[PDB]
């Protein structure tokens, strides 16, 4: 398995997807048509401000 | 300033070359949605109107 850790505002999570749209999914990072495996987010705001 | 819903407007494009690449450097788009057509290839399809 693979880990690929990162805090990021939490407003354009929805952009972390095959085939997404936004900078996210464009110009900073993508997924391929292929993925297998999961996603997960926490609140970051208080602890790294 | 921009009619309001109850009131919308409604302008035609045609009799003219168009690049949507220089669309980008108005504002960052929240959405940029295109439902029918591929938003990568919008620059490389002839319309009418």
């Amino acid at each position: 398995v693979y880990a690929d850790s990162f805090v990021i505002r939490g407003n354009e999570v929805s952009q972390i997807a095959p085939g997404q749209t936004g900078n996210i999914a464009d110009y900073n990072y993508k997924l391929p048509d292929d993925f297998t495996g999961c996603v997960i987010a926490w609140n970051s705001n208080k602890l790294d401000s | 300033r921009f009619a309001s819903v109850y009131a919308w407007n409604r302008k035609r494009i045609s009799n003219c070359v168009a690049d949507y690449s220089v669309l980008y450097n108005f504002a960052p788009f929240f959405a940029f949605k295109c439902y029918g057509v591929s938003p990568t290839k919008l620059n490389d399809l002839c319309f009418t109107n």
